[PDB]
RNA sequence: AAGCUCGUAUCAGUUUUAUGA
RNA sequence: GGAAUACUGCCAGCUGGGACUGAGGACUGCGACGUAAGUCAAGGAUGCUGGCAUAAUGGUUAUAUGCCGCCCGUCUUGAAACACGGACCAAGGAGUCUAACGUCUAUGCGAGUGUUUGGGUGUAAAACCCAUACGCGUAAUGAAAGUGAACGUAGGUUGGGGCCUCGCAAGAGGUGCACAAUCGACCGAUCCUGAGGAUGGAUUUGAGUAAGAGCAUAGCUGUUGGGACCCGAAAG
RNA sequence: GAAAUUGUUGAAAGGGAAGGGCAUUUGAUCAGACAUGGUGUUUUGUGCCCUCUGCUCCUUGUGGGUAGGGGAAUCUCGCAU
């Protein structure tokens, strides 16, 4: 007669044809669901595009409206600021070497993000002679996170580059794109804590200018480096990116 | 945290083997209790007396459970009763193996139990008096 | 069984490896069909194995059946494999069916660098070669040096 | 495997973020007010 | 070093508010 | 009154010049472009071309050039030092062995365990068998005299790895090992009551019972004694 | 028949220190295929090829070894030119 296959084998092109055709319908189901997640994540870039074009331009029509009334308008109190470790890992004294660490500033030429309150604002008190901390604008959170952007997943430095990434992490958080992590970021958001403990404190080089003055640990506001420089600092992290 | 058995008795080696298998695939959380409990050492295996097993099936609503030591299962003269109860272990004694078959009930390896239970279930996993 | 087979000579001794300092690992049992040693890459682990070799011109493919553990007189069943190339690896294809993918190339692999081993006969054609190796023993490497200087 | 960066390589800057095809259509940094 | 509960809200050379000499 | 233009800042603006790198290895993925067909700079270099066997190339030694480099080891003190050791070369040369007592791990068996003082046997100091005993453990509470562990799913509750039911999940409910917390009991021992110590009360106590985990071999190693890591003293 | 160490010869260096590390030049010197095809067609000539007749070991078809003749006008099936 003729040979006929094993009944392992025999079940084996059958269960695989069962997990087969599962995984075809699933990724199929799955091209049509990005593509509907393609056109959310677009809508939603629009708006946010609308929302910092109408934002700064408020700033600029109320700042005309004032000096047209002839009366004085206060600039809304900056309420993010980017922190950038100045000074090395040694001859550090305790008290400010543990607040380094709280900010995940550990080591030389690293980055954060912090929310500024009451609380926050004493802390880079102690901090003043090791750190150099700004105002930063849309433009550089935008070349930070998609430069030296990265995730932490479970534990793991995971680079960013896709959406789906974020999508998957921080969905729980109605953060589902790249745009809508920096979102959160430079409007300080309501999942502030969330997204930017997911991304990993930035690795930056040493400033591709230099750092202007001749020596660094002294205060910026007389020929320094260290402390607030509040504009200033989208300059210096360009030049560090 | 415990990575390999200390053990060179191969058939171990094997239990671990099929263990760590069934560790990952299944996702059910009794295979990595028995395959965390196979690397222990010979004194954090403590022996399981047949009558801990007789005391374990008094346990409401555990007349159709099937009882796994991961240690040895040993003899009890001072009970006489013992339930129609299928027991899995690595050591049988000749004594407490003789108890289990008059009883009723089968003495099986944990193998037998991996065939039989592969996510565990309807089990009960005893262990032994270590302080 | 085969397991505990395996395991005793992956360790504890297969008496027929070769240690390359490469960290490698080489059974010299002639059915093996990667000379290379592993688990079901060497033919006393494994229970179904397949081979090709050569006796003579003749390339035969040897195969080991589960049924034959009792008897090791006659474990390798063996078929002569035409000499045509084409028709010779659709021969390897039937008696491989329903096997492992290994044996299935592998043993086309085996018949291919076998096949080109019969490039013997291209350098034993056209041989007619003037040179050939001769031993230089150190008695006669004196006997015509310390005889010399004794000429002159 | 490797860190493709938007800012430069087009191609990677539109699987992140759509909305850069309109972006670049518009001008949109070239504006009038 | 190992075993036992847990994997957390277990804490921290830090800041803040609160309540005294 | 009329435009500019620096300055600050932006562009998901355009167009070049140079260096370094090419990791990975069938295809899956995120995409762009194209009406589609496809194609692409999209989960890491491909294509073309030249130089070869008396090759191409690559290395060793010898010195030169530029720059750099306190004499090794031991022993002090706060480190530098001081000082002690080193002419050179070969060979020799220092934590060993054993007993006593543990530690952990492995193996055997397990309420038991241990053949090897011996006897039988042997292809002979090997291996293979074994009688009667003995060693250690298996049931505790005390001082001379004693007694003796179930009110019991060997407990009541609370937790508690797991498992089962429901839920897509998220959860909830049940049963709950070891173990831990709490309330107690049995047994012996308490403070009295005094029918030689009956009887009932007062309370706690426990390498106590909760319902056994040991014995032996081996390895790793500790402690102490043995000359005890090696060499070096005034002696009787 | 090792090293210390000694002589000779050859090479190199030497203005009150040598030996070492990074890099390179010059001088001396050693390596550096009995590597020779691969593929696709075409003459032929052979054989384990076609064909006629067999013989023999054993285990399941998908076996192995081994003779006597013929034949290339079909056949690349292989190997020789």
């Amino acid at each position: 007669e003729k040979i006929l296959t094993p009944e392992s084998q025999l079940k084996k092109s059958k269960a695989q044809q069962k997990t087969a055709e599962q995984v075809a319908a699933e990724r199929a189901a799955r091209k049509a669901a990005n593509k509907e997640k393609r056109a959310i994540i677009l809508e939603r870039n629009a708006a946010y595009q609308k929302e910092y074009e109408t934002a700064e331009r408020n700033i600029i029509q109320a700042k005309r409206d004032a000096k047209a009334a002839g009366s004085y308008y206060v600039e809304a109190q900056h309420k993010l600021v980017f922190v950038v470790r100045i000074k090395g890992i040694n001859k550090i004294p305790p008290k400010p070497r543990k607040v380094l660490q709280l900010l995940r500033l550990t080591r030389i030429n690293s980055g954060t993000f912090v929310k500024v309150t009451k609380a926050t604002l004493e802390l880079l008190k102690l901090i003043e002679p090791y750190v150099a901390y700004g105002y930063p604008s849309y433009s550089t959170i935008r070349q930070l996170v998609y430069k030296r952007g990265f995730g932490k997943i479970n534990k793991q430095r995971v680079p960013l580059s896709d959406n789906a990434i974020i999508e998957a992490n921080l969905g729980k958080y109605g953060i589902l794109s790249i745009d809508d992590l920096i979102h959160e970021i430079i409007t300080v958001g309501p999942h502030f804590k969330q997204a930017n403990n997911f991304l990993w404190p930035f690795k930056l080089s040493n400033p591709s200018g230099g750092w202007g003055v001749p020596r660094k640990f002294k205060h910026f506001i007389q020929g320094g480096s260290f402390g607030n420089r509040e504009e200033f600092i989208n300059k210096l992290v360009k030049s560090m990116n | 945290h415990r990575t390999a058995p200390k053990s060179d008795n191969v058939y171990l080696k094997l239990l671990v083997k099929l263990y760590t298998f069934l560790a990952r695939r299944t996702d059910a959380p009794f295979n990595k209790v028995v395959l965390k409990a196979l690397f222990l050492s010979k004194i954090n295996r403590p022996p399981v007396s047949v009558s801990r097993i007789a005391r374990a099936l008094k346990q409401e609503g555990a007349a159709n459970k099937t009882v796994v030591v991961v240690g040895t299962v040993t003899d009890d003269a001072r009970i006489f009763e013992f339930p129609k109860t299928t027991v899995a272990a690595l050591r049988f004694t000749a004594g407490a193996r003789a108890k289990i078959v008059k009883a009723g009930g089968e003495c099986i390896t944990l193998d037998q139990l991996a065939v039989r239970a592969p996510k565990g279930q309807n089990t009960l996993i005893l262990r032994g008096p270590r302080n | 069984s085969d397991e505990i087979v395996w395991q005793v000579i992956n360790q504890s001794f297969c008496s027929h490896r070769i240690k390359a300092p490469n960290g490698q690992n080489f059974c010299r049992n002639e059915y093996n069909v990667t000379g290379l040693c592993t688990r079901q890459s060497c033919p006393l682990a494994n229970s179904k194995y397949a081979t090709v070799k050569c006796d003579n011109g003749k390339l035969y493919l040897y195969m080991k059946t589960p049924e034959r553990a009792h008897t090791p007189a006659k474990l390798w069943e063996r078929i002569k494999l035409s000499k045509n190339y084409t028709k010779a690896l659709q021969q390897i294809d039937e008696h491989l069916l329903h096997w492992s993918k290994f044996f299935r190339h592998k043993c086309k692999q085996r018949f291919t660098k076998l096949t080109q081993v019969m490039i013997t006969e291209r350098r034993l054609a056209l041989r007619e070669e003037e040179r050939h190796y001769v031993g230089v023993a150190p008695k006669v490497k004196r006997r015509e040096q310390n005889r010399e200087r004794k000429a002159l | 495997v490797l860190k493709k960066n938007p800012l430069k390589n087009k191609q990677v800057l539109l699987r992140l973020n759509p909305y850069a095809k309109v972006f670049a259509a518009e001008k949109l940094g070239s504006k009038k007010a």
